[PDB]
C-alpha cells in the first residue's frame, strides 16, 4: 500500500536523508514530507495466491446456476451450502472447492 | 449383454467420480511434464475411452455368426469394430480439438447444467 | 548410467537449466541505515550470529 499527499493528493515517493539517516515519504510536487512508519519500500511476489479467494460477493447465494451441497458449516452448522472452484483462471490453478453458507455467508474449505 | 454394457458404463462413471473427488481434494498424482488440470483431463479421457472399448468388445463378442454386420466386418468389405460399438453399445466421448467439450457458457457447457 | 536410475537422475539434474527466478519466491527492498545491525527482528538473530 502507498500513501497520498495530504495537501495536493499526489503520490508520496520515499526519500532518504543523508544527514539524518531516515526514510521519509515526500511529494515531488511540493515541500510536504511525512515520516515513514515501515522500511518495506517494495515487495514483489513471483508466485502469488491473491485473487484466489478474493473473488467473493455477499449475494452469491442468490445465483440459481450454482450447485448446492450439504456440507457442514464450521460456524453456524447449517445443512445447506453453495460451492464453486477457484476464481483465479491461470493454468497452474488448483481444483479445490470453496463453500459458502446460506446464513453466515463465509468462505471455507474442506481440508 | 445390455446389462453387462450398462454395468461397465456405470462402473466407469463411478471411477470418473472418484477421480474428480481425488482431484478436488489434492490427492491426485501429477503426470510429469503436465499440469494438474491437464493430467486430470487426460486420465478422465483415458477412463472413458476404455469404457467405450470394453462395452464395444462385449457387444461384438455377443454377436452370432449369422449376424449380417458381423459377416460384413469379418469379410473386410465394409465396417469395423468401432461401428458395431457405436451402433449397439455406446457412442462414447465427443472430442473437439482433441479435448472434451469446453465451457462455452460461464463455467458450463449448456444452460441445462 | 543407462541401467541405473539414480545416476540417470543425477545426469538429468546436471543437464536441466535452473535459474534464480525458479527457486525464488518473493523479493523485498528494506531500509536499514546500520551496516553492522538490522531493524528486522526475525532475521536479527541470524545476522548478529553471522557478524559475531
Ligand atoms: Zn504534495
Ligand atoms: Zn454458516
Amino acid at each position: 500500500s502507498f500513501r497520498f499527499c495530504l495537501e495536493c493528493n499526489n503520490m508520496l515517493y520515499p526519500k532518504e536523508d543523508k544527514e539524518n539517516q531516515r526514510l521519509l515519504y515526500s511529494c515531488r510536487n511540493c515541500d510536504y514530507t511525512e515520516l515513514a512508519e515501515d522500511p518495506k519500500v517494495y515487495r514483489h511476489e513471483l508466485i502469488t495466491n491473491i485473487g484466489e479467494t478474493a473473488g467473493i460477493v455477499d449475494d452469491i447465494g442468490q445465483d440459481p446456476t450454482l450447485p448446492r451441497s450439504d456440507k457442514e458449516c464450521p460456524e453456524c452448522h447449517s445443512r445447506d451450502c453453495v460451492f464453486f472452484q477457484s476464481q483465479q483462471r491461470r493454468k497452474d490453478t488448483n481444483m479445490t472447492l470453496f463453500y459458502v453458507c446460506l446464513n453466515c455467508k463465509k468462505t471455507f474449505r474442506d481440508e | 449383454t445390455m446389462k453387462e454394457i450398462t454395468h461397465a458404463i456405470s462402473s466407469a462413471k463411478e471411477q470418473v467420480q472418484e477421480i474428480i473427488y481425488k482431484a478436488q481434494h489434492n490427492e491426485l498424482e501429477l503426470k510429469p511434464g503436465m499440469t494438474l488440470r491437464e493430467s486430470f483431463e487426460g486420465e478422465v479421457s483415458r477412463t472413458l475411452n476404455d469404457a467405450r472399448d470394453s462395452a464395444g468388445r462385449s457387444a461384438e463378442m455377443n454377436l452370432k455368426d449369422l449376424n449380417n454386420v458381423k459377416q460384413m466386418v469379418s469379410a473386410g468389405s465394409k465396417g469395423s469394430f468401432i461401428n458395431i460399438a457405436q451402433m449397439s453399445a455406446c457412442v462414447g466421448q465427443q472430442m473437439v480439438e482433441g479435448k472434451r467439450i469446453a465451457f462455452g457458457f460461464a463455467d458450463r457447457s449448456l444452460p441445462h447444467f | 548410467i543407462a541401467l541405473d536410475i539414480e545416476k540417470a537422475k543425477v545426469i538429468q539434474s546436471s543437464i536441466e537449466y535452473t535459474t534464480l527466478k525458479n527457486v525464488t519466491s518473493a523479493t523485498e527492498i528494506y531500509y536499514d541505515p546500520d551496516p553492522t545491525s538490522t531493524v528486522i527482528e526475525e532475521d536479527f538473530d541470524t545476522v548478529e550470529a553471522y557478524f559475531s
